[PDB]
RNA sequence: GUAUGUAUUUAUUUU
RNA sequence: ACGAAUCUCUUUGCCUUUUGGCUUAGAUCAAGUGUAGUAUCUGUUCUUUUCA
RNA sequence: UUUUAAGAACUAGAUACUAACAC
RNA sequence: UUAUAGUUUUUUUA
């Protein structure tokens, strides 16, 4: 018994109600009025864009490759 | 997209560590015998430190007590097991999977693997004879330094006194200078190459034993759903990754060194130095290379240079890296503490 | 080969239907207006109440035939087919559509 | 025509499957046939 | 023809993401391709 | 402790399989005694799951074997979905193709018992509609034949 | 250790 | 001869009681003890028919 | 017009689920 | 083990 809900409710079967009269908070008056517009070294062995996807990217990438770390 | 490291590296590589160890004069371990002198002692150790995992715990999982079975029985059987493993080692290539969960720091994360208990007694006692034998033979020189004898900040400490008490650092007379280097090595595991090590193994190993661990690291990998072989890079959590690892990096080091300077650092195989010693300042001086130490990832070194080798260098960069803007100084980095 | 559109099959369905109609009224044959209000707006039209029966009878042994072969058509079609694992009804129904899938 | 779902971790009613419905191309890159060779012919010079 | 067609291929929907979560390259084996592209459409957005 | 793979077990996981589905193994092995999720996930994926290929060589997949595996110093199961064969057995067919170089009680008291764990799908709740709904009908049958049996008096009493 | 749910007709509705 | 109709069966078409959500697969998955209510697993021994 | 259960008696308990009940 | 006890991540030493 769940069930992935297939629809939504139709204002109209609101619409027939009747009111309440409970007042709520945000709709006390507020903004009340408009506005308008008008040697050595040798030792050593060795001898002398933006990427549309995610995982991929180099960005995430580099994320991935700091904070998982 | 295939093997990075192309033939032509990997057959530099393989030469350097050979001239190296030929060089060095080395003699490679053999497979434990069967009849061992030290065995069942060693087999000691490494049970408890499998023992010690669980030495706090109370509620113990399901994992576990097929554990705490798979130990008792060790202890109370060391000819039996001694004669399993040299069994699992001469034979069996092919193992369980392996589970990642990560573990949380809040800020980063780590990999937290867990391996399956027989082969984890295995490798225990593999890893404990291995480093063993190994320190035993005198493999690794003083510079690689996650070691033995020293506590981190002593470590730190007989740094220092290495850096002042070599000889002269502090004349700035003429243009004299002392560079550091403070570095990573990035991904270091994660581009271990098996093919590649299996080779510098049997170097210094029986055919065997690193079959069993090249062959080692190959698994499944399951997290949860998330599955895969595992066809490349290095999982630590293994007993033994602290080793190879430790050897991989020997060479790295033996290229940053080339032969020479390595061969000041370690004198001969007779006579290995201690951390910081020499023979003549001028085994300091026959190089501008000073110290150089490497601390798992971190490596860290020392340059001493004079007016005319430094300048020649920055006759090289500046060569080919002229820069009018004279803004080299923008990214470069130094501390926010200080 | 195939699927018939829901157009031309009600076609065919009206075609059977005349033929069966027509064995109706011959078969009658072998074995043997509209008027509106000017007061409302109501329309009056005038049947036998012959053939009005006929009709009804006509639907309701439909329905039945109908019916029937539904009803013999699970008797057989569930007796048959031994093979998949069945945990219930519906493992034989729905697996069965997994079945008349390729 | 829609296929008909068979999930491999969901069975919400109990179901039961045929297997199949619960349940590679290339080979190597050369580079690896090299690769081992090449350390292969250094080998072997080094240990001669 | 719609609603059992319907549901289910959103059946095929959610099927597809937690396919995605765990990295099943997810190839139903046939199966009308423009649908398909929907799958791999949404299945990028939510993704993101 | 030690265990080893009887047919009777292994078809029982092979029905569970067929129901749960592969990666809900916490629950294959409740039905399965005896047995872990990594012993049985471990066996189906490296063995029974009949996906996999059994067969002999060909000399496609032998000097296909004897070329990666001579290429790659040991890696097993790399090597085997190369070869798209199971793993210890390329293993052990690679190591034959080397070695031509030469010089019933409580069991069925199990399979009672998931073969009857099987058989219901609902869950708690369900069942438990079942009972309450059959107990409103021998609540109606009960009222009835109290009317009726009001009736052989005569006395007419009205339903509420 | 509990939420939650269910029934609790006494005072005669015309043959 | 074939036109028409009833019944029966086979095939095809149409699927008829034919998987109804999401989040970290939602998370987690074994070590106990005595007695007691209730479910059910097996053996043995005997006998193969009708009327008011 | 439908139908037919092998029948009867004897026996112990193992694996069981659970228990605001006994460290 | 008591004046309880589903969510309030249930369980470790110097």
């Amino acid at each position: 018994s769940h069930r992935p809900q297939l629809e939504a409710r139709s204002g109209a079967k609101a619409a027939a109600y009747t009111p309440t009269g409970i007042e709520h908070a945000r709709l006390l008056p507020g903004h009340t009025t408009l506005k308008y517009r008008k040697s050595w070294r040798k030792g050593t062995a060795f001898g002398r864009g933006y990427i549309n996807d995610m995982t991929k990217s180099e960005y995430h990438q580099e994320f991935l490759h700091k904070h998982v770390r | 997209n295939g093997p990075e490291i192309t033939p032509e590296e990997a057959t530099t590589i393989f030469s350097v560590m050979v001239e190296w160890l030929e060089s060095r004069s080395f003699s490679p371990i053999p497979f434990p015998p069967l009849t061992y002198k030290n065995d069942t002692k060693i087999l000691v150790l490494a049970l408890e430190d499998l023992k010690d995992v669980y030495a706090s715990k109370v509620r113990l999982n399901a994992s576990e007590r097929e554990e705490l079975a798979l130990i008792e029985e060790a202890y109370d059987n060391p000819h039996d097991t001694l004669n399993r493993i040299k069994k699992y080692l001469l034979t069996q290539r092919v193992f369980k999977p392996v589970d990642i969960t990560m573990m949380e720091n809040y800020q980063n994360i780590s990999p937290v693997y867990s391996v399956d208990p027989l082969e984890k007694i295995t490798d225990a006692y593999l890893d404990q004879y291995l480093w063993y034998e190994a320190d035993q033979r005198k493999l690794f020189p003083n510079w690689i330094k996650p070691s033995d004898s020293e506590i981190p900040p002593l470590l730190v400490y007989k740094w220092t006194q290495g850096i002042n008490n070599l000889s002269e650092i502090w004349d700035v007379s003429r243009g004299q200078s002392a560079v550091l280097l403070e570095t990573t090595l990035g991904e270091m595991a994660e581009k271990i190459d098996f093919t590649l090590l299996n080779r510098l193994l049997r170097l210094i190993v029986d055919p065997n034993i690193a079959d069993y661990i090249t062959a080692k690291n190959n698994v499944v990998i399951n997290f949860k759903d998330m599955s895969h072989v595992n066809k490349y890079g290095l999982i630590r959590g293994l007993k033994f990754a602290s080793f190879i690892f430790q050897y991989y990096g020997l060479v790295i080091d033996l290229l940053l060194l080339g032969q020479e300077r390595a061969t000041d650092l370690a004198g001969p195989a007779n006579n290995p130095n201690e951390f910081m010693q020499f023979k003549s300042k001028e085994v300091e001086k026959a190089h501008p290379i000073r110290l150089y130490t490497r601390y798992l990832d971190r490596i860290y070194m020392l340059f001493h240079f004079e007016e005319d080798e430094g300048e020649e260098l920055t006759d090289e960069y500046l060569a080919e890296n002229p820069d009018p803007n004279f803004e080299n100084s923008i990214g470069y980095n130094n501390r926010k503490c200080w | 080969r195939g699927g018939i559109s829901y157009d031309q099959l009600a076609k065919l369905s009206y075609e059977k239907t005349l033929r069966n109609l027509a064995t109706q009224t011959q078969n009658s044959s072998k074995q043997d207006k509209v008027q509106k209000d000017t007061k409302t707006g109501k329309i009056t039209i005038a049947d036998d109440d012959k053939l009005v029966n006929k009709l009804a009878v006509s639907l309701q042994s439909e329905s039945k035939k109908r019916y029937e072969a539904r009803k013999r058509q699970m008797q057989n079609a569930k007796t048959l087919y031994g093979v998949e694992s069945f945990i219930n009804d519906k493992n034989k129904q729905f697996n069965e559509k997994l079945s008349r899938e390729s | 025509k829609i296929p008909a779902a068979v999930s491999n971790w969901k069975n919400p009613n109990g179901y039961t499957v045929a297997l199949e419905r619960r349940v590679e191309n290339n080979t190597i890159n050369d580079g690896f046939m090299k690769l081992s060779e090449a350390l292969e012919n250094a080998d072997k010079k080094a240990r001669q | 023809i719609r609603q059992k067609k319907a549901r289910t291929i959103l059946q095929h929907l959610s099927e597809a993401w937690r396919c995605w979560k765990a990295n099943i390259p997810w190839d139903v084996p046939g199966m009308p391709a423009p649908i398909k592209k929907i799958i791999e459409r949404y299945i990028k957005s939510k993704a993101d | 402790k030690g265990g080893v793979w009887t047919n009777v077990e292994d078809q029982i996981l092979k029905a569970a399989v067929q129901k749960y589905g592969t990666h809900q193994w916490s629950k294959v092995a409740s039905l399965l005694q005896k047995k872990t999720a990594r012993q049985s996930e471990l066996r189906w994926n490296e063995y029974l799951n009949p996906k996999l290929n059994f067969t002999e060589f060909s000399k496609e997949e032998d000097a296909q074997l004897l070329d990666l595996a001579r290429e790659l110093p040991n890696q097993w199961r790399t090597i085997a979905d190369m070869m798209a064969r199971p793993a210890q057995v390329c293993v052990e067919r690679y190591n034959r193709l080397l070695e031509s170089e030469d010089s019933e009680d409580e069991e069925k008291e199990m399979l009672a018992e998931a073969r009857a764990r099987l058989l219901n799908t609902q869950g708690k709740k369900a069942t438990r509609k079942i009972r309450e709904r059959m107990l409103e009908e021998s609540k109606r049958i009960a009222e009835l034949q109290k009317r009726r049996e009001l009736k052989q008096a005569g006395i007419n009493v009205a339903i509420k």
